[PDB]
RNA sequence: GACCCUUAAC
RNA sequence: CGCGGGGUGGAGCAGCCCGGUAGCUCGUCGGGCUAGGAACCCGAAGGUCGUCGGUUCAAAUCCGGCCCCCGCAACCA
RNA sequence: ACCCACUCGGCACCUUACGAGAAAUCAAAGUCUUUGGGUUCUGGGGGGAGUAUGGUCGCAAGGCUGAAACUUAAAGGAAUUGACGGAAGGGCACCACCAGGAGUGGAGCCUGCGGCUUAAUUUGACUCAACACGGGGAAACUCACCAGGUCCAGACACAAUAAGGAUUGACAGAUUGAGAGCUCUUUCUUGAUUUUGUGGGUGGUGGUGCAUGGCCGUUCUUAGUUGGUGGAGUGAUUUGUCUGCUUAAUUGCGAUAACGAACGAGACCUUAACCUACUAAAUAGUGGUGCUAGCAUUUGCUGGUUAUCCACUUCUUAGAGGGACUAUCGGUUUCAAGCCGAUGGAAGUUUGAGGCAAUAACAGGUCUGUGAUGCCCUUAGACGUUCUGGGCCGCACGCGCGCUACACUGACGGAGCCAGCGAGUCUAACCUUGGCCGAGAGGUCUUGGUAAUCUUGUGAAACUCCGUCGUGCUGGGGAUAGAGCAUUGUAAUUAUUGCUCUUCAACGAGGAAUUCCUAGUAAGCGCAAGUCAUCAGCUUGCGUUGAUUACGUCCCUGCCCUUUGUACACAC
């Protein structure tokens, strides 16, 4: 037995139990009217017309597309 | 190693067969005994956690040793390097005879010659009428003439610097030639008031020096028996001035010490104090904190007040490592302390543990609450 | 350190590979008077080289005086004939 | 002819 | 405070019928013996000879200084 | 003076004998718990200690008398069994010697061990009975050791944010090589393992082989071990199991308080090789097919389409009466089992060799073979499970097992060519056969046998006509460097391995010491298999060429048996 320092940080991160925020999806507020699909998809058949395009700014993240999602307007 | 070849336990027996062999491979390391004597050990220390390794420890002692040791034991044996680290008091002894003197020093352990010469002393016969006189008064003034000899040889091997560094002088001899050493004006003031004792030894040279120790045993002991009485005295009659100097309590005694003033800071050598290094991890605030001998041991004050969250244990440092870092700011000797004295007993169970001198009188109950 | 080594003496053998007029009319006339001539034999008594030795036996079986008995390779056996 | 010794270490 | 010797490996001795640029023993180390110690066997290392200055025929032995080990004389009024 | 028979007295003399004794043993040591003939002296656990404060005798040396303190759980007697003996008598063994042989130790190198690098050099094994052993070459895993985000399979309480949706798969960011973001100013297609005080866990080449199983290592590499019944002794035990006779044998012959048995030895099992008849296919010479390459028109020396075969089997192939049992004989021994010689037969001290191989034992080794097994601040940051990079693949040194040499009986160049074990193919490219020009290596193609006809009629190294240097640190030199060429390997830089080129490096019958060896053995030589991703200096098997004594001894270190001494008892 010689020593044992841990110099690696204190990473004691066990995972969390999803603290509950507010509540979400906050589509419209279409009452008596048309509802329409949010986040309207590709053109590509193997998108399975419920996953989001996460759009942000400019960058457009698919749940489908595993790596390469490339369109032009 | 042959006897260590039959041990009959395996674990044992391979053990103390390669503790051998490695401390055999470390002494070929070696040419020559280093003076100052070398210190093994070899073994397996046992920390935490689990990471194994064998230790092969030889160094040279900073100061000369005296002691011989060999033990192969369940735990290691380090009993002779603490006292020869506790103990550091140097007593110089001075061993006078007609046939020659010598000046040896004496640390806890070892005993170093530092200068030994022989002189040849004239006749005491005279056998004259008239030139008797004449030449017992001559024979007198070469007597004269080699206790002031070795009188000044004392100041040059004992005093450097203005400074008389052993702690007493032991002059030992026979015949009369260590009262009138001691006596003489000649020697030393400072020398002469640091004589410890006179010794009536059967030899001279060496082996006068070995039964001087051996006459000297208890009372090189006593020095600091002395000097302990001493630091206290004049704290305790400071105290009986009835003057505002008074302190109590560890609570307070260090709050005066980290206000100033202290000449004098008094520890006990086994401090009832211990205390752990705290760090929080939240606020990323840094404290210092102070605790009770008594109420450490099993007391449910031990949660988080401040942030609520738990510690784990830290391991503790005593309280004389830290105030080693610097201990020169007030000036104060580190004196370990004992309470063996009757006066000293109820210093300890009544007064603490720690005292000082303030410069001038100030009062500290003026500003309270 | 020491290297355990004895180290005798030589005898600076000065065999000649290359044979003149001197050489080659002494042995021309030594080749009779000698009952066993072989390779080793020319090298011992007329200290000629190794390849000397081999090339004359060639020389004198070619033209002929030392007769032949045994032409083994690594030992030769030539006689003189009489 | 010569030939001494043998673990504290379960 | 005179007169004499001596100083060569860790230790003891070889250059004193003026010269082998240093050798012989113990000790130490390595190997082998033996089931390890010892004893034994086979090998190896170790000092430019107290220091400084003088003839320059391998010079430092033998010369002159200081230090060290010692030894004898230290009397008659 | 002898011989017989008495007798008294004496020295003695033959027994585990009625009796006595703890037994040894005892003509008294008996007549003694069935205790008494007379009488003197002495002892009361060991030691201190026959040690005087004393006394007495003595010239003295010393004699006689003679404690205590204190300290001990034993000391001691006689046997038994074993172990041991620089004790004796026998018998043995080349892990012993003798006559020797080849050597090792000496050189370089390859392996395996023994401290240290405040970072690991994983580890067990310390005489035989470890140290080319762990079947232990490591591109990397194997792997345990080190550096490194660290993902985990509750069995029957649920102490609750359990639809306040308890939860997974993923962009990248100083820090995750990556179609391995675990949460992280951005959480998206199926979704009901819930998460930690905390009392059962499903793993670990974590530690204990002084907790164990099993397996393997000293003697049985050599003849030991044990019941039943009977005998002896109080008993531990002993006899059987033993004098002599021979033992590569507690093997037998045999005296015999033993008889009858069991285990071990032997016997048993495996090889070489003559049965020539229900052991062979053209998987081997074939006895006659068909003709070609030389001479004699007279009589050889080799190649062969593929289901006509013909009085087919003696060589590597192994069943059924087989065979070799000391034949017989010669001699030596109570002619008893049996040493030794003479023709004999594939072979003769049981034919050679090996396997199997008793009863106790060892704190022998192995927890690192095992999914064979209790403990380890163990069950969501770990020793578990892996992924990347490092490393017994590291050097002042010492030791063990080894390889190649120090050369003319030898090196090199031709050339001639000759064995035997044996292996080789499914989620197959292993066994390099020929037509890959290619050219050490391996990509093209695989025409290839339930592996004699394919590697391989093993078609090999060693060896052996003839020639190159001739005795030198020389052609005995890749030992150690540099440069380049190749294939196995998601990957070799601390040469993976093979190939071509430069220089001599130590080394010149190696000190003390030491090992193995009795026949086709030793020794020289090389090949197949294990390991193996090509290529291993090791092992296992083997096969080629083939040495000096074998009437041996115990002194040469150890076994076996017996007798004897012991104050030893895990036992010199």
């Amino acid at each position: 037995r010689k020593k044992k320092v841990y110099t690696t940080p204190k990473k004691i991160k066990h995972k969390h139990k999803k603290v509950k925020l507010a509540v979400l999806s906050y589509y419209k507020v279409d009452a008596e009217g048309k509802v329409t699909k949010l986040r309207r998809e590709c053109s590509n058949p193997t998108c399975g017309a419920g996953v989001f395009l996460a759009n942000h700014k400019d960058r457009l993240y698919c749940g489908k597309c595993h790596s390469v999602y490339k369109v032009n307007a | 190693f042959g006897t260590a070849s039959n041990i009959k336990s395996r674990v044992n027996r391979l053990s103390v067969l390669g503790a051998i062999t490695s401390v055999q491979q470390r002494l070929k390391l070696y040419n020559k005994v280093p003076p100052n004597g070398l210190v093994v050990y070899c073994g397996t220390i046992v920390t935490e956690e689990g990471k194994e390794k064998k230790v092969n420890i030889d160094f040279e002692p900073f100061k000369p040793i005296n002691t011989s040791l060999y033990l192969c034991d369940n735990k290691f044996h380090t009993e002779a390097l603490t006292a020869l680290l506790s103990d550091d008091s140097k007593f110089g002894f001075i061993v006078i005879d007609g046939s020659g003197a010598l000046f040896g020093t004496l640390q806890g352990n070892t005993r170093e010659v530092l200068h030994k010469f022989t002189v040849d002393l004239p006749k005491k016969h005279g056998r004259a009428a008239q030139s008797a006189l004449r030449f017992a008064r001559l024979r007198m003034e070469k007597r004269h003439n080699y206790v002031r000899k070795v009188a000044e040889t004392a100041v040059q091997l004992f005093i450097s610097g203005d400074k008389v560094n052993v702690a007493g002088l032991v002059l030992a001899g026979s015949a009369d030639f260590k009262t009138e050493l001691s006596q003489s004006d000649m020697f030393d003031q400072r020398l002469q008031s640091k004589v410890l004792k006179l010794v009536d030894i059967s030899y001279g040279g060496e082996n006068g020096f070995n039964q001087a120790i051996e006459l000297s045993t208890e009372v090189l002991s006593n020095v600091k028996f002395i000097q302990e009485k001493k630091l206290i005295g004049r704290y305790f009659d400071e105290i009986s001035q009835d003057t505002g100097k008074y302190c109590f309590g560890v609570e307070d005694t260090l709050k005066a010490l980290e206000m100033g003033a202290v000449e004098i800071l008094i520890v006990y050598e086994n401090l009832d104090i211990m205390r752990y290094v705290l760090h929080c991890q939240g606020t990323e605030e840094e404290k210092i904190l102070y605790l009770t001998p008594e109420q450490e041991k099993d007391k449910s004050h031990f949660t988080d007040k401040e942030t609520g969250q738990e510690h784990e244990l830290i391991e503790s440092m005593p309280l004389l490592e830290w105030f080693a870092n610097n201990y020169k700011k007030f000036g104060a000797t580190l004196e370990i302390v004992t309470d063996k004295s009757q006066e000293g007993s109820q210093f300890v169970k009544g007064f603490g543990g720690i005292g000082g001198i303030l410069r001038y009188r100030v009062d500290f109950q003026g500003m309270e609450y | 350190k020491k290297k355990w080594s004895k180290k005798s003496m030589k005898d600076r053998a000065q065999h000649a590979v290359i044979l003149d007029q001197e050489k080659y009319d002494r042995i021309l006339k030594e080749v009779p008077t000698y009952r066993y001539v072989s390779v080793s034999v020319l090298v011992d008594r007329l200290k000629i080289g190794g390849s000397l030795a081999r090339i004359a036996l060639r020389h004198l079986e070619k033209e002929g005086i030392i007769k032949p008995i045994s032409k083994h390779s690594k030992q030769a056996i030539y006689t003189r004939a009489t």
